[PDB]
C-alpha cells in the first residue's frame, strides 16, 4: 500500500531514534557489565531487545508503506561515565523519543493512516513504562543513596 | 511524567466514578447472595473486581502523571430494593461511567495524552463489551420470560 | 435472623473503618510501586485485599441480620507523603480498627450475638496477628537499620 | 466431468436457497444473542454454518461439472421480530429447501446424474433430520410449556 | 446503547463489503482447489472465514447499537477467470474495503463513538496486515518467479 | 439370494472393467516409480489399491447373486508412454468406466436391485472423485507447464 | 586489564564494521521478508543475530581492555535492489570485513593480544562460513537460475 | 501493641507452667520409652511437644504484648516411679494447668484482650483433650488391669 509520505518520513524518523535507542542502550548494559552491576544489565539489555523490536516494526511498516528504511543514520549517542549519569541520558533520550512520538501518532491521525498511529501507540506504551522504570530508578537512589541502590543491582537475579 | 493537568482531573473523576461503581455492585452482589440469587452475585461480584481492576490502572495512571489520586471521594450510590430496580440501576451508572469515558477520552485525544487515552479505550470496551450489554440482556430477558422465570435461572 | 439494631450499627461502623482501610491500603501500595519500592507495593495491596474480604464477610453479617450495609459512607483518609508516615498512618488507623473492633466485641458479648462476636474476632485476630504486628517490626527495622537499608529490602 | 445443464442451473437454485439460508440463519443467531438467548444463538448458528458446508458442497460440484457457481444471488430473507416468528421463518424456510431439493433429486435421477443425486440426498436428509425436525419440536415445545417457559429453557 | 445514526449507516455498508468479500473469496478459493491449487485454496478460505468473522463482529455492533444489521444487501463481486486475475481482484476489493474502513473509523471518531472506532481498527488491522500485504506480496512473486514458477508453490 | 441375470450380467461387466483398471493403474504406477515421479506412484498404486476393493465388493455381490464372477476376461489396455499419456489414459478409462456404472445403476434400479445400486454408487463416487483428480492434474499441466508439472513429483510427500 | 592502544582501535575498527553488517543484514532480511522471499529473511535475520552477538563481544574485549567501544560511527551501507544484488552487497561486505579481521588478528599476534585474537578467530569463522555461504547462493542462481532460485526462497523450511 | 499488665502476667504464669509440662512430659515420655513402653512412649511425646507449641505461641503473644517471656522460672515437677503414678502426675499437672488457664480466659475476657483469648482458649481445648485421654486411660487400667493395660502399650503403632 502506497503511504503518505510525511508518515513515511516520520516512520524513519522515530526509526533513527530508535537504532539510536538500541546502540546507546546495549553501550549501557555493556559497561553496566562491566561494572558487575548484573541487575542493570539485565535491564538495559532487555531494553535494547526491545527498541530492537520496535525497529523491526517500523522497518516493516515503512516497506509495506513503499518506502525506503533509513538504517544508515544514527542520533548522536549520549553515553554517562557512571551509573547516575547513564540513567540521566537514557531518561533524556526516552523523553526526546517520546515526544517524537506524539508528534507521529498526531501526523498519523491527521492522515487517517490508523494502522501506523497503533504501530506507534504500542512503541509510545513501551517506552513510557521504560520511563516509569527510570523515573523509579531516579526516586530509589534519592531514597536508599546511590551506594545501596548500586548495591542491590550487583545480583541479576 | 508530567501528565496534563486537566487530564489528571478527568483521570480522577474516572477514578471516583469507578470506585462508587465497585460499592455498589458489592452491596447489589451481596444483596443478591443474600436473596439466594447465586448467578447474580457471582456475576455482580465479579464485576465489583473488575471496577477495582479499572480503578488500579487508573491510580497507576495518576501516579505516574505526578498527580494525586482521590480515592476518598465518592459519587451517591443508587441502591435498588429488588432485582429489577438494582439491574436498572447498575445500567444507568454503566450509562453515567460510558458517558464520562467518552468525555475524557475526546479530552485525552485534545491533549496529546495518546496513552491515557488508549487505557481510557480499554475502560470504556469493558464498560460497553462487559456488563452495559450484559444489563441490556438481562433487562430484555426480563421482559421476554418474565422476572419469576428469570430469577429462577439466577439461583 | 433479625439482628439486634446496636449490634448492626456497630457492624456498619466497622464496615465503614474496613472500607476507608481499603482505600488507604490501596493508594499506599500503589504509591510504593510508584517508587519502586514493589515489596512494600504487595505488601500493603494484599493488606487491601484483605480488608475487601473483612468488608465483605461485615456485609454479608449486615445483611443476614437484615440490616442495610452503608458501602457509602467513608472516613476520612491519612495518606502520607513519605514511607515512614505512610506506615505510621497504616500503624494509626490498624489501632484505631482494633479499638473499634474490640468495643464492638463487647457489644456482641452483651447482646448475645455470639456469631457476630466470632466474626469480628477473626476480624481482630487478623488485624492485629497479621499487620498491626506487622507494621511494628516494620517501624522497629527503620529503627535498627536505617531508612535507606530499610527501603532497599523493599525493592 | 461435462455436467447436465439443468442438472447445474438446478444446483445452482439450491446454491442460492443455501446461501440464502445462511444469511437468514446468521442474522437470527446474532438476534438471539442480543437478547441473551445463548442456546438459540448457539443452535442457529451452527446451523448456519452447516448451510455453509452445504453451499461449499454445492460449489464443488457445480465447478466439477464444469459450470459457474452462482455465489452473488440471494433470495428475500424473511427475518422474524419475534422468537416465535424467527423459528417459523427458519420453517418455512427449510420446508421450501426441501421442496426444491426433493425437485432436483428428481432431475438428478432423470438426467441419470447419480453423484449429484448422493450430494443432494445427504442435503436433503441434513435439512429433514437435522432441523426442520428440531424446528418442529421447538414449536411443539412452545405450545406445550408456553413462550415465556421456553425462552428460558434457551438462556 | 443507542447508537449514533450515521454509525449504524456506516457499519452497515462495511457488513455489506465484509459480506461480499466473503462471497467472492469462497468463489475464489473454490476456483483454486477445482485447479489442484491447493495452497491457494486454503489460504482464500481461511480469509473468507476471517471475512466471516469481521461480518459478526459488525452484526454484533450494530445489533448493540440498536440497528437492524443488513445482511441481504451484497455488492458485485469480481470473480476472475485465471489465477493473477483473481489475485487482482481480491486486491483490488481489499483496497476498497480499506478505504471504506478509514473512512467509517474517521466518522466514528467525528462521533464519539470510540468503541465502534477500535471494532473498526482491528477490522482495518486484519486487512491491511494479513491479506492486502499478502496479496501484494502474492503479486510481486508472480512478478519475480514467474506465473508457473508461482503456481507451483501453491499445489 | 437369487439376483436378476441382467443385473449379474451388467455386475460382471463392471468387474472386467475394474480388473482391466487395476491393471492398467499398477502397470503406470510402476512406470512411474521406474522414473523417480514417486508422488504419482503413490497416486496411482493407492487408486490401484481402490479399484482392488472395488472388484472385491462387485466378486462378492456376484457371489451373493448366486452368479458367476469372470476373473478370466480383461479389456485392452491403454499403457501411454510419457506421464501425459498416461494420465489421458487413465481419464478415457475412468470416462469410459463412468458411463458404464451410470447403466448399470440404471438397470440395478429398473429391476430393484437396490443394494446392487448402493454398490454401484460408492464405486461410481470414487470413480468420479479420481476423474476430478485427473482434470486436476491436467490443469495444473496447463497451468504450471509440464516440467514444473514433473517436477512436483519427484517426492512422495 | 589495560590493552594496547592499537589493538583496541582494531576492536573498535571490527566493531564498526560489524555494526554496519548487522544494519545491512536485518535491512535486508527485512526487504526479503516483505517480498515473500522468507527463507532469504530467515537466512539474512540469522546473520544479523550473528553479526549482532560479534559486536556484543566486540564491545564486550574493548570494555574489558579498558577502552572505549564507538558505536557511534557506522559505515556506508550497500542497499540492494534485487535478490541478487542485495546478496552481491553483501559479499563485498563478508570480503571487506574478512579482509579487516585478518589485519586485526595479525597485530593481535604480534602485540601478544591472545585473547583478542582468539575472539577475531571465532569471528573470522563465522564470517567466512557465510562467506561459504553467499558463494553457495551465487553458484545455486548459475545454475538453477533466479527465478528457480527465487522459487526455493518462498518457504522457510 | 502494649498489652495489660495482668494479662502478660497470667500469660507468662500460663507459660511458665506450660514449660514445666514441657519439661514433665519429655521426663515421662524417656521413663516409658527406658522400659518399653513405646505406645505410652509416643503420647506423652507428642504431648511434650504440643506443650512445647502452646509455650511458643504464649511467648510470642507475650513479646508482641511488649512484656517480657519469663522462660526462666519453673514449676516443681511431678515425676512418677511406674506407669499408673507418672499418669496420675501428668492428670494432676493437667488439672492445675486447666484452672490456670480458666482463670486467665476470665482475666482476658474482663479487660476485652480477646486474641490473648483465643489463644488461651486453643490451648485450654488441647489441655482438655489430654485430660479426656488420661482419664480414658485410668478407666482401661481399671478395666483391663495394669498388667493388660501396659502390654497394650509395648507396641508403638
Ligand atoms: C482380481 C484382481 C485383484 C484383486 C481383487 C486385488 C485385491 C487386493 C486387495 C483387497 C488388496 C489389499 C488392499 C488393502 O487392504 O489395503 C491388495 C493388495 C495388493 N495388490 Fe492386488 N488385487 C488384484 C490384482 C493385483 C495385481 C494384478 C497386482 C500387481 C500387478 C496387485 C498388486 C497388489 C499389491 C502390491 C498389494 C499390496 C500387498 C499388501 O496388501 O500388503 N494386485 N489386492
Ligand atoms: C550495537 C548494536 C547491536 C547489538 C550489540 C545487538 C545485540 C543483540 C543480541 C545479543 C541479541 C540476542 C541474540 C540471541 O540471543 O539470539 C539481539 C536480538 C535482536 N536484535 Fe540486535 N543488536 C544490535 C542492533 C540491532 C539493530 C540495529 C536491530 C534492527 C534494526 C536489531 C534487531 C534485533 C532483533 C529483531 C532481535 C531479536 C529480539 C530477540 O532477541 O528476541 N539489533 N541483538
Ligand atoms: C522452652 C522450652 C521449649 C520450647 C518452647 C520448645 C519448642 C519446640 C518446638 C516448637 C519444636 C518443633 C515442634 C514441631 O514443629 O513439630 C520442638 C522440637 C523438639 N523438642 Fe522442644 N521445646 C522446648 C524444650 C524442649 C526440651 C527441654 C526438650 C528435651 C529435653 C525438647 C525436645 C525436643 C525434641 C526432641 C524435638 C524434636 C526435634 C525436631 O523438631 O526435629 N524440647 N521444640
Ligand atoms: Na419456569
Ligand atoms: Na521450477
Amino acid at each position: 500500500m502506497k503511504g503518505h509520505p510525511k508518515v513515511v518520513g516520520q516512520l524513519n524518523r522515530v526509526l533513527t531514534c530508535e537504532l539510536t535507542a538500541i546502540n546507546q542502550y546495549f553501550l549501557h548494559a555493556r559497561m553496566f557489565k562491566h561494572w558487575g552491576l548484573e541487575k542493570l544489565n539485565h535491564v538495559e539489555y532487555k531494553k535494547s531487545i526491545e527498541d530492537m523490536k520496535h525497529a523491526d516494526k517500523l522497518i516493516e511498516r515503512v516497506l509495506f508503506l513503499e518506502g525506503l528504511p533509513n538504517l544508515q543514520q544514527l542520533e548522536k549517542l549520549r553515553i554517562g561515565e557512571h551509573a547516575q549519569e547513564m540513567l540521566d541520558c537514557d531518561l533524556a533520550m526516552v523523553q526526546e523519543q517520546l515526544t517524537l512520538l506524539r508528534d507521529a501518532i498526531t501526523l498519523c491521525e491527521a492522515e487517517q493512516d490508523y494502522v501506523s498511529r497503533d504501530l506507534l501507540e504500542d512503541i509510545l506504551e513501551d517506552e513510557e513504562e521504560h520511563l516509569d522504570w527510570l523515573e523509579s530508578q531516579r526516586e530509589l537512589i534519592g531514597l536508599t543513596g546511590i551506594q545501596n541502590y548500586l548495591q542491590s543491582q550487583i545480583s541479576e537475579s | 511524567m508530567k501528565g496534563d493537568k486537566d487530564v489528571i482531573d478527568a483521570l480522577n473523576r474516572l477514578l471516583t466514578g469507578e470506585l462508587s461503581a465497585m460499592d455498589q455492585y458489592f452491596v447489589h452482589a451481596h444483596m443478591y447472595e443474600d436473596w439466594g440469587l447465586n448467578e447474580l452475585y457471582e456475576r455482580i461480584a465479579h464485576e465489583s473486581d473488575d471496577e477495582k481492576g479499572h480503578a488500579a490502572k487508573l491510580v497507576q495512571r495518576i501516579l505516574f502523571l505526578e498527580g494525586v489520586p482521590n480515592v476518598a471521594a465518592r459519587e451517591a450510590l443508587n441502591i435498588g430494593s429488588n432485582v429489577e430496580e438494582m439491574l436498572r440501576n447498575d445500567l444507568a451508572y454503566e450509562y453515567k461511567v460510558a458517558d464520562d469515558l467518552r468525555k475524557v477520552i475526546a479530552l485525552c485525544e485534545q491533549k496529546k495524552d495518546y496513552q491515557t487515552r488508549e487505557i481510557l479505550e480499554v475502560l470504556l470496551d469493558d464498560t460497553e463489551s462487559d456488563h452495559m450489554y450484559w444489563l441490556e440482556k438481562q433487562l430484555g430477558l426480563i421482559d421476554r420470560i418474565g422476572l419469576a422465570n428469570y430469577l429462577q435461572t439466577k439461583m
